[PDB]
DNA sequence: ATCGATGTATATATCTGACACGTGCCTGGAGACTAGGGAGTAATCCCCTTGGCGGTTAAAACGCGGGGGACAGCGCGTACGTGCGTTTAAGCGGTGCTAGAGCTGTCTACGACCAATTGAGCGGCCTCGGCACCGGGATTCTGAT
DNA sequence: ATCAGAATCCCGGTGCCGAGGCCGCTCAATTGGTCGTAGACAGCTCTAGCACCGCTTAAACGCACGTACGCGCTGTCCCCCGCGTTTTAACCGCCAAGGGGATTACTCCCTAGTCTCCAGGCACGTGTCAGATATATACATCGAT
């Protein structure tokens, strides 16, 4: 058997069928969104890095990925994914 | 005795806390990674995914077919004017372009 | 007989090319002239084939968004007509020249 | 083996198609040549890094993640192949 | 209402049942065609009654255009003289006719905005992407296509008397929409 | 009396400007603009005088650079004048609209 | 309204030394307009990352941070 | 212990090679770092600097300066084909542009 | 009194007097300087971080720094400096 | 005006490879416990940002003639678009094979870590010479003639 | 060509302040030793890339011909430039304050590290169904008719 290589085409399968709970998705489209979600991953993870290094900050905390993802999504996309971020960290240290 | 229980559940999200958590510490991004921050990302990389993903499924909904195909992504991002924004330096593989012809070319 | 007007079928191809999804350079020219540049930088290279379709993609997204830039260029210039001019214009306002 | 004669394998009508995908209503002669230029200047800087990151892997097949760490290299990121 | 909708096309299927060959097909009829990259089946038309044919090499045969069901009979009929002459054995058993089309016209505009407005769930009306209305009823399984003009077409039906029924039971709803 | 023609001593300024190193708008107004721009994101904030100078540096270099894509521009469609629409043509070439 | 002390002469010094010639009267809105965006752009991302050290005065590695991540960076304050 | 020979004397570098090691192990640029990698970088590191603080001499000679400013930085940069190409993308302090006037503009 | 603040200004003063015995360099060129070198530094580290990790390797040794100058570096100006990190690679080996 | 050839938006038919899904496995993610050090907090201090006064001068605002350049109209000729017959090579479908990608195992060189040493680099102080402003003469273009 | 005339450049003098050098200090690099681990090398497998060959057919190519568009020329008028006058507000300097940013010290809780354990996620098999694509019916458009 090959190697095991990870891929977030199952985690982009569950929020398809949850957002539109008839539609597939070809395989082509899956390579996009995972390489979609990794180039997303390695921008706010960057800029996370450039945040604590610029602090002298040693942890990668939720502020920095909020204040990274401030920097690096537009406008209203940076409202809704800090509100949808906060509401996850909540239900995350209530659990 | 939590025989079964997992990060995402009790985040209420679908994407892995402990890929993205696993990810941030063998990325290099810092030496130490806070407890929250695989929370807050995943969220975020989630949303993100929601709204490309509704847009690409309005897309397919008008073109009438249920499979997303990479045109139906490229449509959506160039649709859109602030994932747009996000992904302007980016090429989606054969996803065209938008059907965009400029006034003074169309004739009389 | 019949015949068109110089500039209808022409945008007739623009709605077709622009509707479409397909590679417009064809494969193997493209994969020969591929490996006839990259027989400079190291010899005996093979290309995945994967490798020659993400060349293609990129280097015709590249080339259909400064064809986009030079018909801006042509028609700020008042033209519809797009010049070698225009593609210098375009390369040198991105910054690669 | 030897190759030549390779860049105006992008005919004509190749350039002519993309110029239409980029809607271009109307095309100059000394268009093709100079097109055809670009593309090999384009397909030399990429084709230089991707096998820049052959070598330093050792290889001798140029992977299609080798191409697309050429283009995210260069700000022209590409989705699709890999990640 | 009381006027008959003009049939315009029976689409009707027929099992030939037996093994098959395309080059012989293709080359022992008239006025065929063959391109294996559309289909890997032969495509033929037939001028007298008008019917375009359809050949699988399975023992398929698939008859359109007919102008009435004994039409379609009678051309499924020729289809199978034709085989059994070329060489091979043809049948008529299993005849299914699974679309009967017709047209007609009310000669008056029907309002497509208050069917649309009153009928949301049963229509759906845009100007730019379907100038059509589409209405389906729940006893039989059928799809309309009612027009700005007035112009009522049915489709895939099995017997006659589903387009008769059909037009009488959506003729109440048009003729309370009428239009000059 | 005396006149010079016009566009000669413009491109004696062109030099003149071209040679010097200086900051060609003025601090305090520009200082101002800074503070009002920043106080919509937060109120009450403070600004180091590096701070407002490297956006000084930052705004003229930004601006000349794109005074001279416009000149490409206007000198592209057989002008010497620079319009509004060659500054927005040379923002949609680079990428910025 | 200190957007109109972005004065006309200094929208044409900065013209000269873009090498412009001749300066339409409609450039000077509009390049203010540019301005402030290009401003607005930067300001943004200094008081992102201000508000991220919780200071409340901005430095300029602040802006010469938020120029990196324009991709316009600025050498000669630090970095 | 003998006498301390410092690293940057015997790869012959000017450039500290113990401050870019310190710096790539606190960088968190990658979990281990090798002993010829910031001998390397320090070499490159002094090459680029002595290059363009030669073409900056040379152009405050030209100038009939003695002290290098920034305007002489930025002339050896954008007059120089490589590093105008290595910093295209980034904005010199104080440096003013090349004196380059468009052919057009010229008159008569 | 005030934190240490590292700075490249003495080495990039040593290389002006290697390569210019006479001249001298301001301030602010010389914070230009610092800030080129602390720009290079990380554009080639970033790379070099990249190159690591694309190859799925935990050390940044000599081979990542000169796949990431060749990449970054213009080409005569990148060869030059390979030639330059290579003699200098060699002559740290050849010593303790 | 007109008309017909060409795309287009809905009806059925079958066909197919890719997408959905079901399954075994295993290795990575989760529970639990630990130290320790990084981050949070509190007091302090000083420096550097904010704010004000004043003058004053150089720069911005404004008016106006004019000239030269933008722009609209026009003519032409030629280069490019359109269509058609020919040919050429791309694409596809098999065949074969072997370089080399990729994985596994081993082990030793090599890099993290740690303690002691110490000397390079940084902060601070001082000074002098390179540079900047001012005045004048000389040269350099500019523009009407 | 020539000459008056603004405008820039060279030479010299005065000043001044910032770059260069020196000295104390301190902490960060060096050296010496230890230990785990990772990657260099050998070797085996088996994938897929290359090389070739034949057939088909659609795209490329060469050419004829017409015409729309690029380009050059001309006139006009408008609106930006050059310059003189008035005004105004930036700049320099100087001072005061206070506030917030940096510093140090103490604490505590949060994350890496390690061990166990199991079940999510990946590779693989398979079945079936979205897309494709041919035929009536109906409708915008486009340009010769």
């Amino acid at each position: 058997r090959k190697t095991r290589k990870e891929s977030y085409a199952i985690y982009v399968y569950k929020v398809l069928k949850q957002v539109h709970p008839d539609t597939g998705i070809s395989s082509k489209a899956m390579s996009i969104m995972n390489s979609f979600v990794n180039d997303v991953f390695e921008r706010i993870a960057g800029e996370a890095s450039r945040l604590a290094h610029y602090n002298k900050r040693s942890t990668i905390t939720s502020r920095e990925i909020q204040t990274a993802v401030r920097l690096l999504l537009p406008g209203e996309l940076a409202k809704h994914a800090v509100s949808e971020g906060t509401k996850a960290v909540t239900k995350y240290t209530s659990a | 005795r939590a025989k079964a229980k997992t990060r995402s559940s009790r985040a209420g999200l679908q994407f892995p806390v402990g890929r993205v958590h696993r990810l941030l510490r063998k990325g290099n991004y810092a030496e130490r990674v806070g407890a929250g921050a695989p929370v807050y990302l995943a969220a975020v990389l989630e949303y993100l995914t929601a709204e490309i993903l509704e847009l690409a499924g309005n897309a397919a909904r008008d073109n009438k077919k249920t499979r997303i195909i990479p045109r139906h992504l490229q449509l959506a991002v160039r649709n859109d004017e602030e994932l747009n924004k996000l992904l302007g330096r980016v090429t989606i593989a054969q996803g065209g372009v938008l059907p965009n012809i400029q006034s003074v070319l169309l004739p009389k | 007989p019949h015949r068109y007007r110089p500039g209808t079928v022409a945008l007739r191809e623009i709605r077709r090319y622009q509707k479409s999804t397909e590679l417009l350079i064809r494969k193997l020219p493209f994969q020969r002239l591929v490996r006839e540049i990259a027989q400079d930088f190291k010899t005996d290279l093979r290309f995945q084939s994967s490798a020659v379709m993400a060349l293609q993609e990129a280097s015709e997204a590249y080339l259909v968004a400064l064809f986009e830039d030079t018909n801006l260029c042509a028609i700020h210039a008042k033209r519809v007509t797009i010049m070698p001019k225009d593609i210098q214009l375009a390369r040198r306002i991105r910054g690669e020249r | 083996k030897v190759l030549r004669d390779n860049i105006q394998g992008i005919t004509k009508p190749a350039i002519r198609r993309l110029a239409r995908r980029g809607g271009v209503k109307r095309i100059s002669g000394l268009i093709y040549e100079e097109t055809r230029g670009v593309l090999k200047v384009f397909l030399e800087n990429v084709i230089r890094d991707a096998v820049t990151y052959t070598e330093h892997a050792k290889r001798k097949t140029v992977t299609a993640m080798d191409v697309v760490y050429a283009l995210k290299r260069q700000g022209r990121t590409l989705y699709g192949f890999g990640g | 209402s009381g006027i008959v909708p003009t049939l315009q096309n029976i689409v009707a299927t027929v099992t030939l049942g037996c093994r098959l060959d395309l080059k012989t097909v293709a080359l022992h009829a008239r006025n065929a065609e063959y391109n294996p990259k559309r289909f890997a089946a032969v495509i033929m038309r037939i001028r007298e009654p008008k019917t375009t044919a359809l050949i699988f090499a399975s023992g398929k045969m698939v008859v359109t255009g007919a102008k009435s069901e004994d039409d379609s009979k009678l051309a499924s009929r020729k289809y199978a003289r034709i085989i059994q002459k070329i060489g091979f054995a043809a049948k008529f058993t299993d005849f299914k006719i699974q679309n009967i089309v017709g047209s007609c016209d009310v000669k008056f505009p029907i309002r497509l905005e208050g069917l649309a407005f009153s009928h949301g769930t049963f229509s759906s009306y845009e100007p730019e992407l379907f100038p059509g209305l589409i209405y389906r009823m729940v006893k039989p399984k059928i799809v309309l296509l009612i027009f700005v003009s007035g112009k009522i077409v049915l489709t895939g039906a099995k017997q006659r008397e589903e387009i008769y029924q059909a037009f009488e039971a959506i003729y109440p709803v048009l003729s309370e929409f009428r239009k000059m």
